[PDB]
């Protein structure tokens, strides 16, 4: 170690358990409520909606998303195992 | 000197570590190894409840193992420990803080992150808004400070010319 | 790079027709290990003498002292601005159905 | 002699932790600005929260750090098209509210910027605002006017 | 002696110094920043001016320093619905334009993202789009049709 010489480490204010508990509810705040929770109180929404709110926020048609929404539900569940793979994989 | 669980060679009768500290030596006099483990040492720390609040103050060691509860940023004294939790206003470490709260003495409680409140999801649901208030936030940025400016010849020197 | 060449006309346009769902990694550090040291540990070992010249420079080592405390204060406050923007914690819900 | 020279060692170190702990304090404050904007709502800053037009980020835990799982929009399949920058009708000029004017080889159509969808010309997508000999490139075209069979 | 150690003195200050006018650089360049998003016209990066929706702000003189006064939008009272994504009315799916398909148990109404204000779905403010074959959720309903 290197405490033997007086160079004493402080333990972090914020446990590794808490860090996790916090982005654990900040992920659950993004998925059930969108960005209504980080700018007042939290408003429920299904996740479809939101995605199509991004879908019009980056200047797309809603119904585009709708029309294909197992495409595009399978798109993101690969992209998830891809970059779980590759993370995997410093 | 604890008893340790490695053995060495017949000859060298000592021991190192990675930061190059003798933490080993065997005792000849019957060939068993011992370890060498630096003394306890750290330094004292005081919770205050604050002015015009309380009198009595808290003892918090940083990394010294022992009314008396052990937390795992040291050992502390003069603070009971409480299973309940609330909002912590005095920092401390390793996931604990210090209060005073009720008659009244000082307390030491792992912190709460927040509310525990769950949202219903639902397919077929949301929340809109029927009514707003018009909140104002303040917030402090500061953009300079003192303009202060240092000679040598008449700080390191006085009225001498050597 | 590679080298490209692309066509452009005052009556051509190219707007595309599919899309793909990409996932972009980065990494940001935001804290990292405390350290406190004191001159009466790491200077001085366990004798009178080395500590009866400490006195002249006992204020460097207030203000190195000072540092580091600044220091482990600061990195105590820097995990509060990046994690704890909301005062609520939301409990995920029990149907996985998104 | 000792002690003037261990002051020094000392202070060397306090000065790079000092420099180390500036740049710390930068990282978090980018950190910082960037889960306020790309995971609490959706920022219009773009190449800010990733390459392509960021939809969301997942933010997860990490050891002394934070990490940033963007999901960005990126197209794949591109397409060539003609266009026309306005359309002349009856001595008026049309222009596309929402969209953009393609033909592909003898029909012209209006589409969104950002995805491809054809649609018939008619007078709910397309504005009308001065004459034709204004407009430089402009295109004869006749517009569909959904209100005259409905009203027959 | 004395002049080695008042120049070992002099020399921690003006490092400190640095570093602190270093911080205050930084600190200066973002309430400069914050200056010019947040008061000098309307930020659209979410939490950046305030938590809420930013509208403006008021800055006003400190001692070696500046405040801004911000003017946040947040909600106050939220009422639930059920909602739907489509409606299908004659072999033809609508959507809604700037708006969202709320009911309240046995009618619909449009409404707004940030604010309740019900109406009557009709041809304009809905647009069609394909069948009602394609779109996993939807609802029955009817279009006014004015004209
Ligand atoms: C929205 O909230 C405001 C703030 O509470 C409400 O205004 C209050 O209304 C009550 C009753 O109408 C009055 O007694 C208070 O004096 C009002 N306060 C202020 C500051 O104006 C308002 O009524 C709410 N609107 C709705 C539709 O619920
Ligand atoms: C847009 O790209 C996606 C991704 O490649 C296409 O989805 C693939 O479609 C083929 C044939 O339809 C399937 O064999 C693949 O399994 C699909 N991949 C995934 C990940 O779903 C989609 O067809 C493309 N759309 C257009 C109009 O070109
Ligand atoms: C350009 O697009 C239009 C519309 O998609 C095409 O017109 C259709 O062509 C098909 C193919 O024979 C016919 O069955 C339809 O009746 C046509 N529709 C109309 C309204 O006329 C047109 O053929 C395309 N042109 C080219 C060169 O691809
Ligand atoms: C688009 O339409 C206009 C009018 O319908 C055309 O203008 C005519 O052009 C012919 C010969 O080019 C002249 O004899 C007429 O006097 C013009 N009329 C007007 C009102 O300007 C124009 O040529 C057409 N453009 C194309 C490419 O066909
Ligand atoms: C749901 O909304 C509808 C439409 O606003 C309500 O129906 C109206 O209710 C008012 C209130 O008494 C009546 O005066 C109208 O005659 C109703 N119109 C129709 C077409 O029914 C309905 O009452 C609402 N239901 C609930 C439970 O709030
Ligand atoms: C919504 O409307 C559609 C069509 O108007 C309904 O679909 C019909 O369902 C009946 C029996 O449920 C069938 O006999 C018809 O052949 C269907 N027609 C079509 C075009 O699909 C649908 O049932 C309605 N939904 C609800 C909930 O009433
Ligand atoms: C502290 O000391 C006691 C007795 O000496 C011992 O039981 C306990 O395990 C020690 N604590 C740690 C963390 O080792
Ligand atoms: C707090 O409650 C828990 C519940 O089991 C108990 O184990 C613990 O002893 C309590 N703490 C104190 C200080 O009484
Ligand atoms: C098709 O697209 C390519 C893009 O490189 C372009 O060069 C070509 O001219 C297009 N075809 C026509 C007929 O314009
Ligand atoms: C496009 O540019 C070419 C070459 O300068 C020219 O011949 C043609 O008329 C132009 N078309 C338009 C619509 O400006
Ligand atoms: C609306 O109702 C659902 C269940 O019926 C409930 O979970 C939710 O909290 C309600 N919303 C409000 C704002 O009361
Ligand atoms: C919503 O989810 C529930 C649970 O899976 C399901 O029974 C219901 O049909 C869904 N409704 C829609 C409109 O998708």
């Amino acid at each position: 170690a290197q405490k033997f010489n007086g160079l004493t480490v402080l333990p972090p204010l914020l446990t590794d358990e808490m860090i996790a508990q916090y982005t654990s509810a900040l992920l659950a705040g993004t998925i059930t409520s969108g960005w209504t929770f980080g700018a007042g109180p939290a408003l429920q929404i299904p996740f479809p909606m939101q995605m199509a709110y991004r879908f019009n926020g980056i200047g797309v048609t809603q119904n585009v998303l709708y029309e294909n929404q197992k495409l595009i539900a399978n798109q993101f569940n690969s992209a998830i195992g891809k970059i779980q793979d590759s993370l995997s994989s410093a | 000197l604890t008893e340790s669980n490695k053995k060495f060679l017949p000859f060298q009768q000592f021991g190192r570590d990675i930061a190059d500290t003798t933490d080993a030596v065997r005792d000849p006099q019957t060939l068993e190894i011992l370890d060498i483990t630096p003394c306890s040492f750290g330094g004292v720390s005081v919770i205050t409840p604050g002015t015009n609040t309380s009198n009595q103050v808290a003892v918090l060691y940083q990394d010294v193992n022992c009314n008396v509860f052990q937390t795992r940023a040291g050992c502390l004294i003069g603070a009971e420990h409480v299973n309940n939790s609330y909002e912590c206003d005095i920092p401390i470490g390793a996931g604990i803080c210090a209060s005073y709260q009720t008659s009244q003495s000082i307390i030491a409680y792992t912190m709460s992150l927040g509310a525990e409140n769950s949202v219903a999801y639902s397919n077929n649901s949301i929340a809109i808004p029927t009514n707003f208030t018009i909140s104002v936030t303040t917030e402090i940025l500061p953009v300079s400070m003192t303009k202060t400016s240092v000679d040598c010849t008449m700080y390191i020197c006085g009225d001498s010319t050597e | 790079g590679a080298e490209n060449s692309v066509a452009y006309s005052n009556n051509s346009i190219a707007i595309p027709t599919n899309f793909t769902i990409s996932v972009t990694t980065e990494i940001l550090p935001v804290s990292m290990t405390k350290t406190s040291v004191d001159c009466t540990m790491y200077i001085c070992g366990d004798s009178t003498e080395c500590s009866n010249l400490l006195l002249q420079y006992g204020s460097f080592c207030t203000q190195l002292n000072r540092a580091l405390t600044g220091i482990a204060v600061e990195q105590d406050k820097n995990t509060q601005e990046v994690f704890a923007q909301v005062k609520q914690i939301y409990k995920t819900p029990p149907i996985k159905d998104f | 002699r000792l002690i003037t020279g261990r002051l020094q060692s000392l202070q060397t170190y306090v000065t790079q932790q000092l420099i180390r702990a500036a740049e710390i304090r930068a990282s978090a404050n980018l950190a910082a600005t960037k889960m306020s904007e790309c995971v609490l709502g959706q920022s219009k800053r773009v190449d800010f929260c990733g390459k392509g037009y960021h939809l969301m980020s997942f933010p997860q835990s990490a050891p002394h750090g934070v990490v940033f799982l963007h999901v960005t929009y990126v197209p794949a399949q591109e397409k060539n098209f003609t266009t026309a920058p306005a359309i002349c009708h009856d001595g008026k000029a049309h222009f596309p509210r929402e969209g953009v004017f393609v033909s592909n080889g003898t029909h012209w159509f209006v589409t969104q910027r950002n995805f491809y969808e054809p649609q018939i010309i008619t007078t709910d997508n397309t504005f009308v605002s001065g004459n034709c000999d204004v407009v430089i490139g402009i295109v004869n075209n006749t517009v569909y006017d959904p209100l005259q069979p409905e009203l027959d």
